[PDB]
């Protein structure tokens, strides 16, 4: 019923930088808002109590400030046990709601992806049902789309994506997408593709294959 | 050992005026001098005794009562006093020897909605003798037609709430309240200062 | 000082589940209790509170009228009982504990203590063991190849590389829920192109709720 | 706080006489009560604490008693060097120490007449703006004594100011003067000027005045 | 033999700051808890603060709590008094007491000779004195008004007129100056044949004045 719209949603930053992120809530909510910091498959650790309050236990870096309707989380210089999602919450009325959550990365240089593409298995096909991948391997920053060309239809409503985590090492994702359809519905087409867009990429890169060569 | 004085002036949460909470202490060295400089207190009167003339003296039983009122009422918590709080609800004698001390907790027993979980007596027939205590929730009869547990017409609950919110004036905001008792028996002493 | 859940598992869409929590190594009744649920893969979603003498209760939209919290001080004990299990349920349930005693408008609440998480799966089916299919490396200096683990439930599966000699460049990703309630995921790894002819690639895939193992050798695809 | 009051608030006594001091507690402050000395410009000196103790070095005449709300100090004998003000003072509050409004002994003479003369403003002053109008009261006792000022009848009340002699050392009397401002514009703005005296030596309040 | 010696009093405007000292001598002064007394002209007296005798805790009545601070250096045996954020209400003679430590309780056994302490605006101005001329003896005598701060010396003479003297304490009027009345009753045959000369002294303002006071 209260709002609370976090700015990014998603942050690069190296080492030793200042990273500020912005919190507002639909209506005022005096100083009743938390800030946590969550590393994936772990629970939320509490960083801010009380907009400004730090959290015993949590370095000094950390700090927070702001009241009403506007707040801003602050870590005065970045560390790399600092990757994590971010979420600030509003305790002022009910129902407790949290905010979308901003994505801390550790920066890289721009990298782009190596693209590949896999026929379904002549032993799938037996099975009635034909699974296209594609993969999309190590690139840099995550925000990358993954276009399905079928005899160039583009395909919506019958792939998944799935992104890895980013890599500790070059600091890269990685993505992968799988086209699925019928026996009937693959001995239908011949051409495969799966478009690649991404910020390391100067233009889009694609992958295909025609079934049966 | 030490003295549990942290868990009292510490704890969390308090309790309602008219079931004051009591912390019997014995058996344990006292450190006063860090006590009373720990946090910032409003309101710091002792009486029958110095409060840097504790670490020297030696008592039977030391106790800790502690609830939670208003701000207008803190002056009611002290030798003498009358009111709804120290006739109804927590009553110091007009001998008592020991410290009362408390502290603003508007950040910490206020809500935006009202906190209105602290409840204080508003109505009973007599007053309370010195360190009493009642949590009874009996209908008040304020008429000549008993009540039989109904509430009515001359027919009261005897607890109000407080209703703190951030807001207020500091004389309608909550105020936690410590209480410190030092009892003299002939009995061998358990509480000696350090 | 602990949060323990219990009573999440496996359970069909409609029926109903009783979670629970034991507390230990503070004072249960000193503060708020809350749920909070984690769909696997998203943020958090804050489910149910409860002040401490039942004082306050409080629901988020989503499940209220179905869901229904309550603690036992005298076991330190907190309870959800999840009447009318949705899909949209699925989720870690964590356990957590309160700063203080309000679930409303405090601004000292927070969730300063959390359990580990109970696992609460709604969907159809039974269990169901994977096909594993080959991602072949293809003719058109490094080359990538896979392996396909479709069609299994429940969670999880592990995939390794020529049973753990290969480790540099692999990938596998997190697997998705399909609409027929069976999940599906894959992995990959990039190798040198002049090995392909001389270097035999297997992928070892493992659904331990089916008993199901499986060795496939991805070899480039003859014409 | 705890408010103390002492009664009587003036005494008057010769040397020898037994004199008693009253000190009445707002509240029970069991027998934490405390009599102080006090010389004119000199430093209070503590006689008793704790209701009933001596001070070392204290004469034996000084004696305090009573517990709870009322408590008495007593000189038994009185002596020259004994006339002074006599507070006292209430330890039960630690934090919140509050003192009595005093007693001063004073030495008992037999009653004496004022002698009333008035002072109008000096050609020097007038032309400064400012117009001070003075009536003495020399040589009386007892201390207690009323002037009023009257101008064309008119009471003036808030408009002057009163001082008081300590005890002459020759006849032991006391001379007051009261001096009543107000400017040049309310100076020729009324033609009466009288300064009303009322004392116990006085069978009939006594005027003195003049005529600009 | 128990000394205190205070220092540090005199003028300050309202709203400025000033610091009280008290120079212990003769007893144990780190072993006795210490207290600072005050007294209003002309008024009772009032317990201000008291502090311990390791100096750790420290203890301020309601009047001058936030506002006053208590200190004591066990080195120079002295007591200090930090009087900030000065109202007129703390125009009064400070005292330093020493704890008489025989009883649970507080209580003063010995006092210092105290130090005035005048909050108040008003520049250090000379005095204007005029002159009360007589209209069965006789009175005459001079006006000291508009003067700050006290005190002001007045005698007869040049001190040789000492007997039917009554000079009279100061009173502060509406104009932050001071007006003292001094009068002197004198048989009325020498009244043309002996002169009367007042002799007003303002060692604050640098001021003497004589003035002849003539029927």
């Amino acid at each position: 019923d209260i709002q609370l719209t976090q700015s990014p949603s998603s942050l690069s930053a190296s080492v030793r930088d200042r990273v500020t992120i912005t919190c507002r809530a639909s209506q005022s909510i005096d100083t009743y808002l938390n800030w946590y910091q969550q590393k994936p498959g772990k629970a939320p650790n509490l960083l801010i109590y009380a907009a400004s309050s730090l959290q015993s236990g949590v370095p000094s870096r950390f700090s927070g400030s702001g009241s009403g309707t506007d707040f801003t989380l602050t870590i005065s210089s970045l560390q790399p046990e600092d990757f994590a999602t971010y979420y600030c919450l509003q305790t002022y009325s009910y129902p407790v709601t949290f905010g979308q959550g901003t994505k801390v990365d550790i920066k890289r240089t721009v990298a782009a992806p190596s693209v590949f593409i896999f026929p379904p298995s002549d032993e799938q096909l037996k099975s009635g049902t034909a699974s296209v991948v594609c993969l999309l391997n190590n690139f840099y920053p995550r925000e990358a789309k993954v276009q399905w060309k079928v005899d160039n239809a583009l395909q919506s409503g019958n792939s998944q994506e799935s992104v890895t985590e980013q890599d500790s090492k070059d600091s890269t994702y990685s993505l992968s997408s799988t086209l699925t359809l019928s026996k009937a519905d693959y001995e239908k087409h011949k051409v495969y593709a799966c478009e690649v867009t991404h910020q390391g990429l100067s233009s889009p890169v694609t992958k295909s294959f025609n079934r049966g060569e | 050992n030490l003295c549990p004085f942290g868990e009292v002036f510490n704890a969390t949460r308090f309790a309602s005026v008219y079931a004051w909470n009591r912390k019997r202490i014995s058996n344990c060295v006292a450190d006063y001098s860090v006590l009373y400089n720990s946090a910032s207190f409003s309101t710091f009167k002792c009486y029958g005794v110095s409060p840097t003339k504790l670490n020297d003296l030696c008592f039977t039983n030391v106790y800790a009562d502690s609830f939670v009122i208003r701000g207008d009422e803190v002056r009611q918590i002290a030798p003498g006093q009358t009111g709804k709080i120290a006739d109804y609800n927590y009553k110091l004698p007009d001998d008592f020897t020991g410290c009362v001390i408390a502290w603003n907790s508007n950040n910490l027993d206020s809500k935006v909605g009202g906190n209105y979980n602290y409840r204080y007596r508003l109505f009973r027939k007599s007053n309370l003798k010195p360190f009493e205590r009642d949590i009874s929730t009996e209908i008040y009869q304020a008429g000549s037609k008993p009540c039989n547990g109904v509430e009515g017409f001359n027919c009261y609950f005897p607890l109000q709430s407080y209703g703190f919110q951030p807001t207020n004036g500091v004389g309608y905001q909550p105020y936690r309240v410590v209480v410190l008792s030092f009892e003299l028996l002939h009995a061998p002493a358990t509480v000696c200062g350090k | 000082v602990q949060l323990v859940e219990s009573g999440g598992g496996l359970v069909q869409p409609g029926r109903s589940l009783r979670l629970s929590c034991v507390a230990s190594g503070f004072t249960f009744e000193d503060y708020a209790m809350h749920w909070v649920r984690q769909v696997p893969g998203k943020g958090p979603e804050w489910v149910s509170g409860i002040s401490w003498n039942s004082g306050s209760i409080g629901y988020a939209d989503s499940v209220k009228g179905r869901f229904t919290i309550s603690r036992d001080n005298a076991k330190n004990s907190l309870y959800l009982q999840m009447s009318s299990l949705r899909v949209e349920d699925t989720a870690l349930y964590y356990c957590v504990k309160d700063r203080h005693y309000d679930s409303a408008g405090y601004l000292v609440n927070g969730f300063h203590i959390w359990g580990q998480g109970t696992m609460v799966t709604v969907s159809s089916a039974s269990t169901k063991g994977p096909s594993v299919f080959p991602l072949a490396p293809s003719s058109k200096g490094t080359a990538a190849l896979g392996c396909l683990v479709k069609d299994y439930f429940p969670e999880p599966v592990t995939v390794s590389w020529n049973s753990g000699a290969l480790t540099s460049g692999v990938h596998t990703f997190p697997a998705v829920l399909q609409s027929s309630g069976l999940y599906s995921l894959s992995s990959v790894v990039t190798v040198p192109s002049s090995s392909l002819g001389t270097q035999t690639y297997i992928c070892n895939v493992n659904h331990k709720p089916s008993n199901t193992k499986v060795d496939k050798r991805v070899e480039p695809k003859s014409c």
